[PDB]
């Protein structure tokens, strides 16, 4: 995809 | 690679809101952070990061 997301990205 | 290393507490409010993940975003630093996960992560070297304070330096959270 890209860079890794922000802390968390949960559900 | 010996200095430069001279970093503290990211600064909270100059963070701003990512709506998909629901977390904040630094644009000076780059950094990534949710008070949530207590991790924070800078894209600028792409590395997941955790504040240690006493290394006063973002050592990668990757703990294997």
């Amino acid at each position: 995809g890209m860079r890794p997301p922000p802390p968390g990205i949960r559900g | 690679g010996a200095m430069g290393t001279k970093y503290a507490v990211p600064d909270t409010s100059t963070y701003q809101y990512d709506e998909s993940s629901g977390y904040y975003y630094d644009p000076t630093t780059g950094l990534y952070y949710d008070p949530n996960s207590q991790y924070y992560y800078n894209s600028l070297t792409q590395q997941y990061l955790y504040w240690d304070g006493e290394k006063e330096t973002y050592v990668p959270a990757a703990e294997s």
